[PDB]
């Protein structure tokens, strides 16, 4: 039974499609994650200072 | 460890498919039919930044 | 390797507090934005000029 | 495979020693593998694989 | 454990050649696995975890 249910869930995986998205993911932030981070933080200072 | 987080993570009765069940089903409803208007507002925002 | 414990929990700590009774907040951003940029994207020739 | 046994765990490591004929009352027992089986099954069954 | 050979390249490999430690890799024990996974799963804080999902 764990291996029927194993195999139902690997069968609609299809690793091509999760292959593209991830690698989509992972070069969306590759080398900025924290760039992003203190980007949010500047934007909350603008919007306090600007509202 | 394995019983640990089988039964941590795992179904309860106050929630039935479980934490990874429930985002799952959420995030296909949620997203169902808007990966093409992502798509395309994903990349009009690329354009225009 | 991906599953190690620190940055596990302090992605969830994170989550928990940033999306706790957002979902209004992020209801009303979602409206808004929409109206503005329909507004905004109705006078495209405009802008062009 | 098997070849169970009996550990004796001390955190202190001193102090006051048992005595023959005494007993020690505290005590725990590893988690079983088959509700670990039926916790797997169960947690991988309810998930929607069409959703996925 | 066996050692699996892929052969590349036209140059042959003379007796008593030695392949460089670039071309050879060793292999990521089963013990390994599980150390990694047992001692990350130890870590976690499973009801934060839960209230995130």
């Amino acid at each position: 039974t764990l291996f029927e249910t194993i195999t139902a869930i690997s069968e609609q995986v299809d690793p091509i499609k999760l292959n593209e998205t991830l690698t989509a993911a992972a070069q969306a932030l590759d080398g900025l994650g924290d760039k992003f981070g203190r980007s949010i933080v500047d934007g909350n200072a603008i919007l306090a200072d600007v509202n | 460890q394995v019983t640990r987080l089988l039964a941590d993570l795992g179904p309860t009765p106050e929630q039935p498919k479980g934490p990874f069940g429930d985002i799952i089903e959420s995030f296909a409803d949620g997203f169902a039919g808007k990966g093409e208007q992502l798509n395309r507002t994903l990349r009009g925002l690329s354009d225009a930044l | 390797r991906s599953l190690e414990p620190e940055k596990v929990n302090t992605i969830a700590t994170s989550l928990i507090t940033i999306f706790q009774g957002q979902g209004g907040t992020i209801n009303d951003i979602l409206d808004q934005t929409a109206q503005l940029t329909a507004s905004l994207a109705d006078r495209d020739q405009a802008i062009g000029e | 495979v098997g070849e169970q046994f009996i550990d004796l765990t001390s955190d202190s490591g001193g102090g006051a020693y048992f005595q023959p004929g005494d007993t020690i009352t505290k005590a725990t027992v590893p988690a079983e593998v088959g509700p670990a089986l039926d916790a797997a099954e169960k947690g991988l069954a309810v998930l929607p694989k069409e959703k996925i | 454990k066996n050692i699996e050979i892929e052969p590349r390249g036209s140059e042959t490999l003379k007796p008593r050649g030695v392949l460089p430690v670039g071309q050879t890799s060793a292999p990521y024990q089963i013990y390994d696995a599980f150390l990694d996974v047992t001692r990350n799963a130890a870590g976690w804080d499973t009801q934060a975890v839960r209230q995130s999902l």
